[PDB]
């Protein structure tokens, strides 16, 4: 405790009552002539110490520091995700125990936990004659951690796995679990450091926090105070020079990550560190977003010009795609929008995404791999692809990503509804190259072929089907009418009754030649043809036939309402899209004189049918809950509607304001 | 690969009657808070003919890694006062805060002074006659 | 957070704790002093307790005891004349000022008057608040307060008491008619600072031509010094917002002299009002909206030309940032 070694790499004296041995070291480091006077053995020791200090990042004393360009480099194949290089090193031979200690960590990363446990057990035995306590201590701790991981995974796979998977795969044999339970009983990790020789307890005191409750114990408490300080500095409107309270958090987090990954410690894959990384990354993202919208100061504009020390890079991308679940990124996106906070080093991010796509492609070659590896890798691959929309990709790399996304990518967790969202997010940052549209066409062709057997119902967690892919293709490119998908439209008989409806919903890319077979079997219903046909086109307007087709629906739902209107019950029809026609009255989509008769059945029906005549004191916020673009523009075209809608939005903003009521408001009304 | 860029600012705290440099340190944070207060200051219509624009202004500064002058230490140790501060931050600017007040508080660390709490706060004082809270000078980039 | 929403319990032991702190401060600082090693570890708690006691409902006697120690015995090293008023206002506003405390603020004012007998003693604040703020706080609750001892000390001045004269002039509404006449015979509006103090006191309702001439002289000399300074990079940042007040007067048409149009370029908030049509628009700091009086906000919103860009600026500051006041001034006063 004679010195403080700050995270920026500057040493500052603390007590040092004797002759300063640290400042005298930097004196010799700076002046080459003074280093000559040392003896030969002392000169070699000086060179070895200089190499160690330069590698660890120690720079110089606090006073004679000036501008510091701190750099961070994590040299670990496990961190970067080089799975193939890890497998090559695992399959090769071990020169010494120092290679086995890394091979065990590579095995743990790959998911082969039993082999890693056995290798650690071997290393504990083969590390006696070598007489280095660091390897034995770290092997004991890593074996304990891997045993904890196995016993935790057993509680999940033998628990919810009846519904999580269905096959109920148990990757751990019942005999291996018993062996590890016998061996690991009464381990008492807390009593592992005290049992070692007194020389070890003094030479390697820094390692005491691993085999202890101190593992990320003081770090979490110290991060709490830093988070409070950083949040306070963003509300009082204050500036920070030098090592800010947030730069300390970044440097400290990248210190822990480097120490854990470069030493092959398995404890980097647990909860106490996962929460720490999540909190650190969330705080850093919030602080970076705050800077972009800073308030101009009377003197602070010139008083502090740069004010920036953060920029999201490849390391941030990997730490966000590996430690952030999809849900967490989902809440983060709506609150903080990183679309203006661009990510740099996009070549490395492109390589990382290409590697993820390659892994997801290979792993369906057998699709019977290690279950723990699949469970740990699908989440990371389900977040990097969700996160690539903020990164400008390139040609022939994005092609492979859209390949793997719209191909052998596990359907049990990336069903077509979420797949379309992933694809659209990826295409948002890009401009949809021609090859990408071809790949989407191939996915559409195979998906159409798949449901030809009996049904292949498009079960989707979201309310988005295969038709949305073609809809997006035409919305971004209204020229995709290629012959190949039409080769199954009218070249096949119109008696399947399931392909018929699928080409009905995929109609906008289908021509009349295909129509002669596909639309032939299909007919017109009450509003079912409108709900399916004109919803995607092929009419696009209320044709003269529709002028009487809507007549049936307008009176069917009218009598359905009247049945409970003359008595009063809940037997009103749940098909409330009759309001849509009323809604279509407002946005110049219904011009019928008989619609003045249906007014009075629906509280919002006369609301939309009567753009000005409707009593707007009856106006209710619920009519705007589920809403779209042209109606938004249609308040903007009706001043009286706008007058009452702004009032109700303001009352909501004062009464119940949570997120969306101003969201509707600011985009229009002014 | 991530690289962090960290700038620095040099603060000189000295006396008024002389140029006796009390000490020099770095810069940590600066808070310029200008705002108004509760309705007690201005209640009803009151001064209807003329607008009075109340402006409560505070200028706080925090400093770390401060060492005291040897000559000043010797003079003051061997047996009210108004001081000043000068910044030399980087272009480079010349921030001058005249008539600052050094606040502070004593903290006792369990680990014999873990980080040794070397934080000193200054608050700018505004007198009824004086008005130049801070003077900024611009030099070559 | 919002600590005012938090409701406190046991408001009889908290009151005893605060009264004990006040008794400790009074006992130690009424004597020779406090132990230096004990002063270090007690004053930080006393300041925090007396600052946090704004959310506690105290009785008349306890409030009197606490105020008599927050004003007299609390050392000036910790609580200056500004923070002292800021801390006393929290206690005063949360109660109805039982009339026992006003007599203590009056004693504090008379003590400051006695202190002002020397020429070289000037109050040093940190927020911009002085004894005149105490005088206005006293008037906010009691409407007349024809002071006895203040009037008596006022009726003792001479031509060689200009500092005492200034201090008593800053507390004009608390003086009696005889003291008012005696002081006003001893001094008159002759400076920008004196003009400001006159408006704050409530004397100059209408600006006579002499006041306009003095303001024009102030603006001309400010322009001269600005032109002198611009040869170098020196740009002074003052603490008196006279330029902003002049622009607010011009915008409200409280003055009718067009020569203010010449002095454009000296400030940014000034040109925002003197020449709103030719303001640079994104030299506009949005925080100016947080200081203007509600009538000033309404009149700014009345001007549609200004409104067109102010609405965009406020929308940008609301959607990106997060503050209640910004959206409030947006939706009530603006569109």
């Amino acid at each position: 405790y004679d010195y403080h070694f700050e995270v920026n790499g500057t040493v500052v004296r603390h007590k040092n009552k004797g002759f300063g041995y640290m400042e005298r070291f930097f004196e010799l480091k700076e002046s080459c002539d003074e280093r000559s006077k040392l003896s030969k053995k002392q000169y070699e020791r000086f060179n070895a110490l200089f190499n160690f200090f330069e590698k660890n990042g120690v720079i110089c004393m606090a006073k004679d520091a000036g501008t510091l360009n701190t750099s961070i480099e994590i040299n670990s194949l496990a961190y970067h995700g080089k799975y193939d290089v890890m497998k090559k090193f695992i399959e090769e031979q071990s020169v010494s125990i120092e290679d086995d200690y890394k091979k065990a960590f590579f095995l743990a990363c790959l998911g082969r936990w039993e082999e890693s446990y056995d290798l650690y057990s071997n290393i504990i035995l083969n590390s006696i004659d070598e007489s280095n306590g660091c390897v034995y201590y770290l092997s004991q701790i890593n074996r304990y951690r891997i045993y904890q991981s196995i016993t935790q995974a057993v509680t999940q796979f033998n628990g919810l796995g009846l519904l999580t998977f269905g096959r109920h795969y148990k990757p751990f044999t019942d005999e291996f679990l018993a062996r590890i339970e016998r061996e690991m009983t009464n381990f008492n990790i807390d009593d592992l450091f005290n049992g070692m020789p007194f020389e070890f307890q003094k030479k390697y005191k820094i390692l005491e926090f691993l085999s202890d409750n101190q593992f990320l114990y003081d770090d979490t408490v110290k991060l709490f105070e830093l988070t409070n300080k950083v949040r306070s500095e963003m509300s009082e409107g204050s500036y920070s020079f030098g090592m800010s309270s947030d730069i300390v958090v970044l440097l400290r987090l990248y210190d822990n990550l480097r120490f854990l990954y470069e030493n092959c410690l398995w404890s980097v894959s647990f909860h106490e560190f996962h929460q720490y990384i999540r909190n650190s990354m969330s705080l850093l993202i919030e602080k970076a977003e705050y800077e972009r919208t800073r308030d101009i100061d009377e003197l602070g504009f010139s008083f502090f010009g740069k004010k920036s020390g953060f920029f999201m890079e490849y390391y941030d991308f990997v730490n966000i795609s590996r430690h952030f679940k999809i849900d967490d990124i989902k809440n983060l996106e709506r609150s903080c929008s990183i679309d203006k906070i661009r990510f740099g080093e996009q070549e490395k991010i492109e390589e990382y995404l290409v590697g993820i796509a390659e892994e997801i492609t290979k792993q369906f070659s057998a699709n019977g791999m290690n279950v723990v590896f699949y469970t740990q890798f699908i989440s990371e691959a389900k977040a990097a692809l969700y996160f690539a929309k903020y990164v400008k990709l390139s040609e022939e790399g994005l092609g492979k990503i859209v390949k793997a996304l719209l191909f052998y990518f596990p359907e049990r967790d990336l069903d077509i509804g979420k797949r379309y969202v992933w694809l659209e997010r990826l295409t948002k940052c890009n401009e949809l190259p021609k090859s990408i549209i071809s790949i989407i066409d191939d996915f559409l062709v195979l998906q159409a072929e798949k449901h030809i057997d009996q049904n292949y119902s498009e079960v989707s967690s979201n309310g988005l089907y295969s038709r949305d892919y073609g809809a997006l293709i035409k919305h971004f490119e209204k020229n995709f009418i290629s012959k190949r998908l039409s080769e199954i439209t009218l070249c096949l008989t119109q008696d399947k009754q399931k392909q018929i409806d699928f080409l009905f919903k995929l109609l906008p890319l289908l021509s009349t030649n295909a129509k002669s077979h596909l639309l032939s079997f299909k007919s017109v219903e009450n509003i079912n043809d409108l709900m399916n046909g004109i919803r995607i086109g092929l009419i696009d307007e209320f044709t003269p036939e529709h002028e009487e087709l809507i007549i049936e629906y307008l009176e069917t739902r009218k009598v359905n309402y009247i049945v409970e209107k003359e008595k009063g019950i809940q037997t009103f029809s749940s098909n409330d899209y009759m309001s849509t026609f009323g809604i279509w009255y407002f946005l110049e989509e219904i011009n019928n004189s008989k619609m003045e008769e249906f007014i009075g059945m629906d509280d919002q029906y006369d609301f939309f049918v009567d753009p000005e005549n409707f009593d707007y004191k009856k106006f209710i916020p619920s009519w705007l809950k589920n809403y779209n673009d042209k109606l938004l523009g249609k308040i903007a075209g009706n001043k009286h509607m706008k007058h009452h809608v702004i009032e109700v939005l303001k009352e909501r903003v004062k009464n119940s304001n949570d997120k969306r009521y101003l969201e509707i408001l600011m985009n229009y009304f002014i | 690969m991530k690289t962090v860029i960290q700038d620095t600012a040099d603060v000189y705290f000295k006396r008024k009657s002389d140029g006796k440099l009390v000490f020099t340190a770095e810069a940590q944070t600066a808070s310029f808070s200008q705002a108004i207060s509760e309705e007690k200051l201005r209640g009803g219509i009151g001064n209807k003919p003329l607008y009075i624009l109340k402006s409560e202004k505070e200028i706080n500064l925090t400093v770390k890694n401060a060492f005291f002058d040897l000559e000043w230490l010797a003079m003051t140790q061997g047996e009210s006062e108004r001081y000043e501060v000068e910044y030399r931050t980087i272009s480079d600017i010349y921030i001058q805060f005249p008539n600052v007040s050094p606040s502070g508080e004593f903290e006792m660390s369990l680990e014999n002074g873990n980080a040794l709490a070397p934080e000193i706060k200054f608050e700018a004082l505004a007198d009824t006659d004086t008005d130049e809270m801070a003077v900024v000078i611009e030099a070559s980039r």
